[PDB]
C-alpha cells in the first residue's frame, strides 16, 4: 500500500516532503500515460459549500478522466443542511455511507478536519476550508513550480497580496518550507500580513524571509512571483480599506525580470495582474491552472488505489 | 502535619490536595475543571501564607483522585503548584503539573469563524512553549494563540 | 468563644462567617458577591455534613463584613443561612437574612420587551412573599414574576 | 396646588380614586366650559415612537384647544435616536430642557417610567408603553362609562379579546377596582388571558370576577361590553394562532342586552365588531373616542396648572 | 436694521466677530427677559432632509416661544422631492413664496448656499449641510463656552473625535479663530483628521494649534474639552475601521483637570463619553443643549426683526 492510501488530505502541515514528492512524481507519470479506468466503479462526492470554478471543475474532470463517478452539490442552498437546519456532522455522516471518497470546500476553517471525525473509513480531501488550508492547490502549484524551475529546493519565492486570508499561500508556504534553501519575500499590506504561526514555523527551521513594500524591490531576484487576490468575501468591515489591490502587476514591471522567473496566480485574479502580462513569456497562471488536472488525478489515484500505479 | 499558628481542625483520610496554587487562581481552577461539581468534601483555603509562596492558595478534594492527564492540565495556570496524593492520612504520592500536549473540552477557540463553534464537537488545542508564553493551536481551524487570549468554560 | 461541633473547623479573629449555605450554593455566592477579590484568608467548606439537615456549604472571610444589603440579597439565594459577625475569635453579633422590600441591580428582568435591558439603568424589583415562592415586580415593565423564573439572569 | 399638579401620569396603579375623580370632574367642566387660553405660552412635546391616530391627534388637539404649542415627532425613524444610535435616556434628557411637559408612546414596557428619571421637573404623560399601561385611555373610558351609566360603582363589566397584550384593559381594570362593587367578566382566548398579577390584585381586594368562553353567556348582564383588538404587533410567533378575532360581536347578539348597555372599544377595531353594530343604540366607541379630547385636556390642565378654578 | 436683519446664516465663515457677539448678547437677554410675541404672525419652514432631534426640536420650540408658526417636514420621503423627482432648487423656489424664513438641514454640503440662490428675499438658516457647516450649533457652543468661562479669548480648547466629518467642529473652530489668543488641541484618528483648509486658516492667522494622540496629554490644560461623535453615516467604506470611538472619556480621566473645565459635546454621544462622566461637575453637554433654545431664538429674532430693543 502506497503511503497516502485511504489517507485524509486536510492540511499540508500533515504531509511530508516525501508524501509531496510522491504526489508530484505520480502527477508526472499520469500526465505522460493516462489511465482511463484506474478508478472504474468508484463514486466520489463533490461537496462545495462555497463558490468554485477551477477546484470543483478540475476535480470532477479528474474523477472522470480516471473512470470514477461523481455525485454532489455545488451550492448548499438545496441540501438539507441548507433548508432543514442539519449539522455538518450529520451531513458527512450519511454521505460517508454512500461514496468512496469525499471532496469538500467549506466557508469555515476546520470544516474538512471536522468531516474526518464523522466520515468513518471514507477519506476526506480538503478543497478549501475558510482561510485555513488548501492542499490540492499547493500540490498543483508545486507541480507547476518544479515543471518550470526544474527544482523545488533553493528558490527565491515572492508572495504578494492577501497573505492573511490566502489559504493558498498558507499551504504553499508550508510546503516549500519542507524543502531546502528556499528564500521567501512577503509583499502584503499590513492588515493582510502573513500570520504569525507561519512566520514562527519559518524561524524555527531557520528559513530566511523578509517583508517588502514593492514588487520592483525584488523583481530581479525572484524565480516565482506568486500573486494572490484580496479575499474580499472574508474581510472584516474594519479592513475594507484593503478591498482594492495595492500591488498591481503590469508587463512593464517585468523588465528586470530574471529570464526563468514565471508569474503564478491560484486564481481568480481581479485587477492585481493586468491583462498585458497575459502574453508575456512570464505569465504562467493559465498553464498552472491546467496542471490542476494532473495533480488532482495523482492525488485521487493514491488515496483510492492501493498499489502505486503501474 | 500542615503547620502551626493557632489551632483549627483540618485533616482528611484519602483524596487529593492541590497545593501552592498562586493567588486568584484557586477560584479559576475550581470553575474551569468543574472540581466543585461533586458530592465530596472540599476545603478551599485562599491567600493563606507560605513563606516564599507568600500568598499561596489551597484546594482539598476528599475521595477525589486526579490523573497524569488532569494534573498536567493545571500546568497551564498553576505550573509550580504541587499535587499531593493523600491516601489514609499518609501522603502516598506527590507530583507536579508538567505541560500537557493538548487541552480538550475546556477552552474555546478565539477564531469566531471556526467550525468548532457551530458543530457538536469538543474543542482541542495543541500546547506549545512558544517563547515568553505558551502557544495554543486549534485542532480545527489550525490558528494559534497566546495561551492568554484563549478563553474557556 | 469555643470550638465548633464537627471536626474540620477553621479559626479566625475578626470577620464574617456565613453558615448553613445550601449545597451547590456556596460556590455561587462566592461568585456573585465578589468575595474572592478580597485577598483576606478566605475559608470555604463545601458539602460539610449538616446533622439532620444533610449537607451545608460554609464560607469564612476575615476582616470582611458583608454590605448593608448583601445579607438581604443573600436572603433570596439562601434563606436558611446565618451570618455571624466574629470579632476577636468571638461572635459579637449573629444575624438571619430578612427579605427586603425591593432588590436593586443584581437581578435581570425576564420580560425581554422590558426597557430595562436596552437603556442604561439599574434594575430593581419589589419583593413580596406570596404563598411559598417570592414574587418580584419589575420597577419598569410592572410585570410580576416568580423568583424561580427570575433567578435565571 | 391640585393633587395632580406636576405629577407624572405613568401607571393607573399610581393614581388614587380621588385623583381619578378629579380628572373626570374637570373633564366634565371643560366639556361644557372651554378654556381657550388655559395653557397659553406652554410648549408640549408629543413623542410617539410607535403608531397612533386617536391618542396622538386627540392629545395634540387638546393642547391647541387649550392654547398650548406642540412640538415633536410621530416616527422615531428621523430622530437621532433612530439614525445615530442615541439612547432613550439622552433623548429625554435634552428634550426635557426644551418643553413644559412630555407625552410619550413607546414600544417597550417601562419606557415612560424611565423617562421620569431623566426629565427633571418636566412631567411625563404615558400615552402607552408596550403592553403595560395606557393611563389616558382609561381616563377617557372612565369618563365615558360614567356619562352613560351615571356611576362607576356596582357595574357589570365584560372585557373581551386580547387581555394579555392589552395595556388598555390592564389600566382600565386597575381603575375600576378602585371603586366599589364592580363585577368583572373576562372573555379571552387562553393564550391571551388576563395576566395573573392583575387577577391577584382583584382577589386581594375581594373583587368578584369570572371567566367565560362566549359573549352570549353574559350579554344579558353587562352594563359595559369592552371589546379589544388582538395585539398582533406584540404577539409571539408561538401565538400566531390567535391573530384572528375569536369573539366577534354582530348586531344580532345584542337582542337580550340591557337597554342601557353600551359597547366600548379603545379602537382601532379590526374584525371583532361587525360594522352593523355601528347603527345600534349600544355602539358607543366613536362617542368614547371624542371624549378623549375632554379627558386629555383635563389631565393637561391639572398637571400644568397649580390652581384651577372652573 | 441690525447687522443680521434678513441675512442668510450659511457658514460661520461669513459672519464677523461682531455678528457673533451680537447673537450672544441677545441670547443673554432673551434667556433672562422672554419675548412671547416677538415674532407674532410669522410662519417659518422647518425643513429637515436628514435626521435630527436637538436641532429641529430646539429650533421649532424657539419659534413657538417667540410666537411664530411652524410649517415643514422632518423627512423628505413624503415631499414631492422625495416621491416625484423634484429638484431642490424648485422645492426652495415655491416654499419661499409661503414662508418668512427657512431653517434647513440637508445631507449634501452646499445645500443651504444653493437655497439662498432660489429663495428670493426669504432668509435661509443652515441647520446643517452634510459635513460642511453647522452655524447655529457653534452659536450655542459659543454661548455655552462664554457663560462657563466668562470669556472667548485665551481659552485652551481641545477637540476630540471625528474632526474630518464634523461640521460642528468645522464651524466651532472658524468661530474661535475670530477671537484672540485661543489655543487649539486636536485629538483625532489620522483618517478623521481636521481638514487642511481649516488648518491653513489657523496658520494664516498665526493661531497656535497642535496634535495629540491621547486626552491624558492635555487634560490638565484645557478649559473646554469638545467631544464629538464619529460621523458613521458619512464615513467611506474604506474608513469603516474608525466607526468605533478611538478616544473614550471616563470619569476617572478627569482627576487632574482644571476645576473650571467643562466637557462639551454637540450630541448625540455614542460611546465616546462614559455615562459616569454625567455625574461630574465637568459634564455640561446637557446644559449646552438647553442653551440651544436661547442661541436660536436670538438668531431668529435678529434675522426677522429690523430693530430689536431688549
Ligand atoms: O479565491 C481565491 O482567490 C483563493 C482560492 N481560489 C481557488 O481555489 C480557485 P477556485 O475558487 O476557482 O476553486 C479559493 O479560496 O477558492
Ligand atoms: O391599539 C389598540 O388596539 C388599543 C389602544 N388603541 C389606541 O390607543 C388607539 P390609537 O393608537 O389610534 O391612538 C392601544 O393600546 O394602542
Ligand atoms: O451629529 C453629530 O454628532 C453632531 C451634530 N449633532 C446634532 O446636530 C444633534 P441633532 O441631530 O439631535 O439636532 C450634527 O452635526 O448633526
Ligand atoms: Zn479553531
Ligand atoms: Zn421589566
Amino acid at each position: 500500500a502506497n503511503p497516502l492510501y485511504q489517507k485524509h488530505i486536510i492540511s499540508i502541515n500533515d504531509l511530508s516532503r516525501d508524501d509531496l514528492n510522491l504526489v508530484l512524481a505520480t502527477a508526472a507519470k499520469l500526465k505522460a500515460n493516462p489511465q482511463p479506468e484506474l478508478l472504474k466503479h468508484k463514486v466520489i462526492a463533490s461537496c462545495f459549500f462555497e463558490a468554485s470554478t477551477r477546484t470543483r471543475l478540475s476535480f470532477e474532470t479528474s474523477m472522470h478522466r480516471l473512470g470514477a463517478s461523481v455525485v454532489g452539490f455545488s451550492d448548499s442552498a438545496n441540501t438539507s443542511l441548507g433548508k432543514k437546519g442539519e449539522t455538518l456532522a450529520d451531513t458527512i455522516s450519511v454521505i460517508s455511507t454512500y461514496v468512496d471518497a469525499i471532496v469538500m470546500r467549506h466557508p469555515q476553517e476546520g470544516a474538512a478536519r471536522l468531516a474526518t471525525e464523522f466520515s468513518g473509513n471514507v477519506p476526506v480531501l480538503n478543497a478549501g476550508d475558510g482561510s485555513n488550508q488548501h492542499p490540492t492547490a499547493t500540490l498543483l502549484d508545486l507541480f507547476t513550480i518544479q515543471e518550470t524551475q526544474g527544482r523545488l529546493d533553493n528558490l527565491h519565492v515572492a508572495m504578494v497580496g492577501d497573505l492573511k486570508y490566502g489559504r493558498t499561500v498558507h499551504s504553499l508556504t508550508q510546503a516549500l518550507a519542507k524543502f531546502d534553501g528556499n528564500r521567501f519575500y512577503f509583499i502584503a499590506p499590513d492588515a493582510l500580513a502573513m500570520p504569525q504561526y507561519i512566520l514562527d514555523m519559518l524561524d524555527e527551521k531557520g528559513i530566511a524571509w523578509s517583508l517588502h513594500s514593492s514588487i520592483e524591490e525584488v523583481m530581479a531576484e525572484v524565480d516565482i512571483l506568486y500573486m494572490t487576490r484580496v479575499q474580499k468575501e472574508r474581510l472584516d468591515p474594519s479592513e475594507y480599506a484593503n478591498v482594492k489591490a495595492q500591488f498591481v502587476l503590469r508587463a512593464s514591471d517585468l523588465h528586470n525580470a530574471k529570464a526563468n522567473m514565471k508569474v503564478l496566480h491560484p486564481l481568480p485574479r481581479v485587477d492585481e495582474i493586468a491583462t498585458d502580462v497575459d502574453k508575456t513569456p512570464h505569465a504562467w497562471y493559465f498553464q498552472q491552472a491546467g496542471n490542476g488536472i494532473f495533480a488532482r488525478q495523482a492525488l485521487l489515484a493514491l488515496v483510492l488505489n492501493r498499489d502505486l500505479v503501474l | 502535619m500542615t503547620h502551626d499558628n493557632k489551632l483549627q481542625v483540618e485533616a482528611i483520610k484519602r483524596g487529593t490536595v492541590i497545593d501552592h496554587i498562586p493567588a486568584q487562581i484557586g477560584f479559576k481552577l475550581l470553575s474551569l475543571f468543574k472540581l466543585t461539581e461533586t458530592d465530596q468534601r472540599i476545603t478551599i483555603g485562599l491567600n493563606l501564607p507560605s513563606g516564599e509562596m507568600g500568598r499561596k492558595d489551597l484546594i482539598k478534594i476528599e475521595n477525589t483522585f486526579l490523573s497524569e492527564d488532569q494534573v498536567d492540565q493545571l500546568a497551564l495556570y498553576a505550573p509550580q503548584a504541587t499535587v499531593n496524593r493523600i491516601d489514609n492520612y499518609e501522603v502516598v504520592g506527590k507530583s507536579r503539573p508538567s505541560l500537557p500536549e493538548r487541552i480538550d473540552n475546556v477552552l474555546v477557540c478565539p477564531n469566531s469563524n471556526c467550525i468548532s463553534h457551530a458543530e457538536p464537537v469538543s474543542s482541542s488545542f495543541a500546547v506549545r512553549k512558544r517563547a515568553n508564553d505558551i502557544a495554543l493551536k486549534c485542532k480545527y481551524c489550525e490558528k494559534e494563540f497566546s495561551h492568554n487570549v484563549v478563553l474557556a468554560n
